[PDB]
């Protein structure tokens, strides 16, 4: 998140988390990012689930795209540069930067 | 290797034979469990020259 | 022949719309879990 | 054709309250959604709240959920945000602005030159 640097819209730079503990209670309890839609699970009570793997996709946009970023949508960004699955279960996080 | 776990039980003891593995009990305490899950069927040891 | 990809160009006067916003997809899988959850505690009482 | 002047802006004591006054002209039947941002000046923007003039339903940063109260007086053709138990944070300035619909942060517009409203 505090990361200086992001890559492009259509370069998402991708990372792995495993064999860590994730408290999500912290990021949805912060009030500096206005944008947090959680898809599968609810946004709340995340920390009574564990997985295997969690991967991280990163990049940055403007604000009028939004809007893209969601199950069953279509778009410039979104089908051109970073299409997501339409059933995924995960959650998607944003913030003006 | 078990469950998607391998687990270690070691344990260890100061032995004066010369030559064999000597008889006696001794329970092994467990050390570690590695949540790896792979699909092991052969090893082998690794030793210092 | 026009190049496929443009730049965006952000600017400090940006609208807030065109202004820069920074995304973050978490995509959790599972099929032995190794991430989990932090599960709260409390007192002892005797 | 739709202007929205904002008002009611001022410097207040860490938990006290304003009321800060969304003013519309013009022909504003078509922007059925109103919305307060806030901007302080390093940080961007934020939607602190939003109402539907039609349906009447509202939606509230997690931060002022409890605090602030958008309301609106069809009349006065103005819209309301009532800022009680006001914090540091809240530092910044404040503007209004509507939208046909709801969907997305650009659609609304017609914002005024803002409000300031300093908490210390
Ligand atoms: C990352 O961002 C959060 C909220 O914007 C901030 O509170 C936190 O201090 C930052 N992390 C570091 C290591 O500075």
């Amino acid at each position: 998140f505090n990361a200086t640097r992001f890559a492009s819209v259509y370069a998402w730079n991708r990372k792995r988390i495993s064999n860590c503990v994730a408290d999500y209670s912290v990021l949805y309890n912060s009030a500096s990012f206005s944008t947090f839609k959680c898809y599968g699970v609810s946004p709340t009570k995340l920390n009574d689930l564990c997985f295997t793997n969690v991967y991280a996709d990163s990049f940055v946009i403007r604000g009028d795209e939004v809007r893209q970023i969601a199950p069953g949508q279509t778009g410039k960004i979104a089908d051109y540069n970073y299409k997501l699955p339409d059933d995924f279960t995960g959650c998607v996080i944003a913030w003006n930067s | 290797n078990i469950d998607g776990y391998f687990k270690i039980y070691s344990k260890h003891t100061p032995i004066n034979l010369v030559r064999d593995l000597p008889q006696g009990f001794s329970a092994l305490e467990p050390l570690v469990d590695l949540p790896i899950g792979i699909n092991i069927t052969r090893f082998q040891t690794l030793l210092a020259l | 022949c026009y190049f496929p990809l443009q730049s965006y160009g952000f600017q400090p006067t940006n609208g807030v719309g065109y202004q820069p916003y920074r995304v973050v997809v978490l995509s959790f899988e599972l099929l032995p879990a190794t991430v989990c959850g932090p599960k709260k505690s409390t007192n002892l009482v005797k | 054709q739709v202007q929205l002047v904002e008002s009611g802006g001022g410097s207040v004591q860490a938990g006290g309250s304003l009321r800060l006054s969304c003013a519309a002209s013009g022909y504003t039947i078509n922007t059925d959604a109103v919305a307060w941002f806030r901007q302080a000046p390093g940080k961007g923007d934020e939607r602190v709240a939003v109402i539907y003039t039609g349906s009447g339903n509202t939606n509230y940063a997690d931060s002022v959920k409890g605090r602030f109260t958008i309301s609106q007086d069809n009349a006065k053709n103005t819209v309301y945000l009532q800022m009680n138990s006001l914090k540091p944070e809240d530092t910044a300035l404040y503007y209004c602005a509507s939208g046909y619909y709801g969907a997305s942060g650009y659609d609304f517009n017609n914002w005024g030159q803002g409000t300031q409203v300093t908490v210390s």
